[PDB]
């Protein structure tokens, strides 16, 4: 079952094995950096309807800061204008300045607050995270309107 | 002579007009600091030349 | 360059030269200094700069020689007037405060209104939410240069600043028209205690006094009003009030239970909570806080909710904070 | 302005070859090209100025034709980004107080409001001149570091010895004056109307119409009821009381300029019109031309705007809240209004089209 798990780069589908195993590698006794962060690394959603598990905190935010910098500022210098439209933007668009492990992993986070819907404070945060992982994913879904008018 | 210059050397020392403590007010861009001496009033006045 | 312009302009003056207090500026372009070693002499500028630039009686540039005067010399020891909080449109207007209107029309109907009459209020009551509050209020609501001055601020022992520091007050209250005119506090330049002799300060009256006879200098169709604040309500001249000029005293109480409400509404939601807090929850429970209290209870909750470890504070933590503080 | 074209620009370009102030007016017709283009890259005007000012074409020696080619691509490119390069080519190359603050006021506009706190460190300098004092009033625009202190600075930039400032600032007064005016100074423009210069008092007349044109008292007060005051000591005074006086009462005394309106969105349209009335608008004081130099503001200039519309949507009856001028009907005086009833999206400040709660529902 690890073969399938392989090939890591979906915005969605290796999600839940990277959950389900990673759980399973978490009552394995791993709570650290093991197959549990392997696994963190390439959910792009471990628990996101669902709770997570000591999986989602620690090992989401080790690479979830590890993340961070990865995308965010690659933009502040660049010689083409500023903003961009296409949502498979990870900001490994051109050259790869960004893991697809940071961002599935964040992809996960991203998700993790595709749910939580805390639009107008993140964008500042998401603006010093600077992930285009995110606000795209952060939002697919629910109301664009007035969620994302005071963004 | 280590003594003797050394001790000669105070003598030096020994003769002062003084130093004053003095309570810097501030400095303004003129390099004299503004400064009230301790019992006396201001007085805005250049520093030593290594401060 | 300029550099040597401006510096022989300075190699005039030979140096370390004397910081030294004027005493009066006479047109002989000399004029009489003041030092706190006391020699005081008649003397002279060194002239580019300005005898206008500086008071009689103020720190200026003075040479060693006689204390001739070099030049102008701030004297930044203290700000362009005496102690001051200089605003204009302050921030805080009426709806900030909380329900103050009672009184709120008090300082509306005195300054607001006439400003198409009295020139200005007495506040009274406590400050933090009435009086300071409401100083700012209508003096946002004229939107018109409002200057804060406690008497301890003033509380000038020095002969002649207290009058000269509120004229100081008076020199921005003329240029800087419209010019809200507020004074906090009076317990000490406003006390005309028994005499002018024996241990008595004049420079209470004289500050006072000059204060008020600039104060008896104007009266408005209410373009220019005058605040009083403190709680001493006898120590004052009469002509100090001067009844048709200023009618108004302010005089704050604590917020009854819906002007306490607005201001727990403001408070209230303004600390985190959870909905088992309520207003009429927070309301009954009190005696008639002053605002403060309102949000002292609201601030507390958060630590207390902090102390329960949550940002979303119980209905107990205020209750709590509010019999706390 | 509003109908830019190529082809003045294609007859004031040869004319700009030509280049001749005084005869093909060529100078102030880049000045006008600048009017033109304004908000956009031409790629033509780009090169017919750099064919214009590197060229130097015709008469130019003085610095006149140098700066009315400079300004002119520095209207034009704004916004665009990458494409606003070449206007520095025309504007800081030659040294000037207009020099090397404008090496980045080209992306003023084009950064669309800026990312750097360059702004105030650089322009500080120069600083510690006219239009070096006019640098910061586009730093208000885009970044929150550099909006603050102008205010009671302004007339105090005004109160500074020389006139470069006194004449800058009474002309850069107006159009903060109507946003963000000096109060005192109101009365110091009194003060010193004839203190150093009766020219100061020319625009001391002059430049208290200009800020008191459709804004009067208030936040003007100070500087108005002088010109109530101000009547004939000289035919040339009541030849400029009659310019303040009219400008003192210009739009009935009911007018406002700003740049900026309610929508979140800046204007280029008055900002082209501006620096272009700075060197213009010469005829009371420096950089002297001709009269008819006054106008330009024409392109900018506001009256006092609250357009209240119900669900028509173009004037119909409906009203916001309490005016001065009553409650608003459709073009009814006011400005900046936050009102009771709802508007279609983003309620804000400024003309609204009310919608009103069914329950209610009324056409105000």
């Amino acid at each position: 079952l690890c073969s399938i798990y392989d090939k890591w780069t979906d915005p969605n589908l290796k999600s839940s094995l990277a959950d389900v195993l990673s759980i399973l590698a978490m009552t394995y006794s791993e709570n650290g950096k093991h197959d549990s962060l392997r696994y963190r690394l390439l959910s792009d959603v471990s628990d996101f309807e669902g709770w997570g598990h000591e999986y989602i905190r620690h090992l989401a935010l080790e690479i979830g800061e590890v993340y961070n910098d990865q995308v965010e500022k690659d933009a502040e210098d660049e010689t083409s204008s500023d903003g961009s439209k296409s949502d498979g933007s990870a900001a490994t668009s051109g050259f790869e300045f960004s893991k697809e492990d940071t961002l599935r992993l964040c992809l996960d986070i991203v998700p993790y607050f595709l749910k939580h819907n805390g639009e107008e404070d993140a964008v500042d945060l998401l603006l010093e995270i600077e992930s285009i992982d995110k606000l795209p994913q952060f939002v697919d879904e629910n109301t664009f309107q007035r969620v994302c008018q005071y963004m | 002579n280590d003594k003797v210059r050394f001790i000669k050397d105070e003598l030096r020392l020994l003769q002062e007009p003084g130093s004053y403590v003095g309570e810097v007010i501030k400095i303004v861009s003129d390099k004299k600091v503004l400064v009230k001496v301790q019992p006396e009033g201001k007085y805005i006045v250049d520093v030593a030349k290594d401060i | 360059k300029q550099e040597e312009e401006k510096k022989q302009l300075e190699e005039i003056r030979g140096n370390p030269l004397s910081i030294g207090t004027l005493e009066e500026i006479i047109d002989d372009d000399h004029a009489i200094v003041t030092s706190p070693t006391m020699p005081d002499y008649y003397v002279s500028i060194l002239s580019f700069v300005d005898k206008e630039l500086l008071e009689p009686g103020c720190s200026v540039l003075l040479h060693h020689k006689t204390m001739s005067i070099v030049g102008v010399l701030q004297d930044d020891a203290d700000p362009m007037v005496s102690v001051m909080k200089m605003d204009k449109s302050p921030t805080e207007s009426y709806s900030d405060i909380g329900g103050l209107e009672s009184q709120i029309q008090e300082i509306k109907e005195s300054v607001e209104l006439p400003l198409t009459p009295p020139k200005g209020v007495i506040l009274y009551g406590a400050p933090g939410t009435g009086k300071t509050l409401l100083a700012k209020a209508v003096a946002n609501q004229t939107s018109a240069t409002f200057l804060r001055i406690v008497g301890s601020e003033l509380i000038q022992k020095y002969l002649g600043d207290g009058p000269r520091l509120c004229r100081q007050i008076f020199k921005v209250a003329g240029e800087n028209a419209p010019s809200i005119v507020f004074i906090d506090e009076i317990d000490a330049i406003g006390t005309k205690r028994y005499d002018s002799n024996s241990g008595g300060e004049r420079e209470i009256q004289r500050t006072m006094l000059e204060l008020l006879n600039q104060l008896d200098g104007f009266d408005d169709r209410g373009d220019v009003k005058v605040i009083m604040a403190t709680n001493k309500i006898e120590t004052l001249d009469p002509a100090l009030i001067r009844p048709g000029r200023i009618d108004r005293k302010i005089l704050f109480e604590n917020p009854d239970l819906s002007t306490k409400k607005k201001i727990l509404g403001i408070h209230t939601s303004k600390m985190n909570l959870s909905e088992d807090v309520n207003l009429e929850t927070l309301v009954t429970t009190k005696d008639d806080l002053s605002g403060a209290d309102i949000q002292a209870m609201c601030t507390e909750a958060g630590l207390l909710a902090l102390r329960e470890r949550r940002m979303q504070v119980t209905a107990e933590d205020f209750k709590q904070a509010k019999e706390r503080v | 302005a509003g109908s830019k074209n190529d082809e003045v620009l294609g007859l004031l370009l040869p004319i700009a070859a030509s280049t001749d102030l005084p005869i093909e007016t060529a100078a102030m017709a880049s000045l006008a090209l600048a009017h033109v283009f304004v908000g956009t890259c031409n790629g033509d005007i780009t090169t017919s100025i750099m064919d214009n000012f590197l060229e130097r074409t015709a008469i130019e020696l003085k610095t006149d034709w140098v700066r009315f080619l400079a300004l002119a691509l520095g209207i034009l490119y704004m916004g665009q980004g990458e494409q606003v390069d070449d206007v520095l080519e025309t504007i800081s190359a030659i040294e000037h107080p207009m020099t090397s603050a404008i090496e980045v006021l080209v992306g003023s506009c084009a950064y669309t409001g800026t990312g750097d706190v360059l702004l105030i460190q650089d322009l500080l300098h120069r600083l510690t001149l006219a239009y070096a004092v006019l640098g910061i009033a586009l730093i208000a625009l885009g970044e929150d570091i550099g909006k603050e202190m102008s205010l009671r600075h302004f007339g105090h930039l005004m109160h500074y010895g020389n006139e470069h400032i006194r004449r800058m600032v009474p002309l850069a007064m107006g159009i903060v004056s109507v946003s963000d005016p000096q109060m005192k100074v109101f009365d110091t423009l009194t003060r010193f109307s004839h203190d150093a210069d009766l020219e100061v008092s020319m625009n001391s007349i002059f430049a208290m119409g200009l800020c008191g044109a459709g804004t009067n008292n208030a936040r003007l007060a100070q500087l108005l009821r002088q010109l109530a005051s101000y009547y004939s000591r000289e035919q040339d005074a009541l030849f400029i009381t009659r310019l303040a006086q009219g400008l003192l009462h210009l739009g009935k005394g009911t007018m406002t300029m700003d740049v900026f309106n309610d929508a979140h969105v800046l204007n280029k349209v008055t900002l082209a019109s501006i620096l272009t009335t700075a060197v213009g608008l010469v005829s009371p004081s420096f950089m002297l031309k001709h009269h008819q130099l006054f106008y330009m503001l024409n392109a900018g200039i506001r009256p006092k705007f609250i357009l209240a519309l119900n669900d028509e949507g173009e004037p119909i009856k409906v009203n916001v809240r309490v005016g001065q001028p009553v409650l608003l009907n459709h073009g009814e005086r006011a400005e900046l209004e936050t009102d009771e009833y709802i508007s279609y999206t983003s309620h804000i400040e400024g003309v609204v089209i009310l919608k009103k709660n069914p329950d209610y529902r009324e056409e105000e």
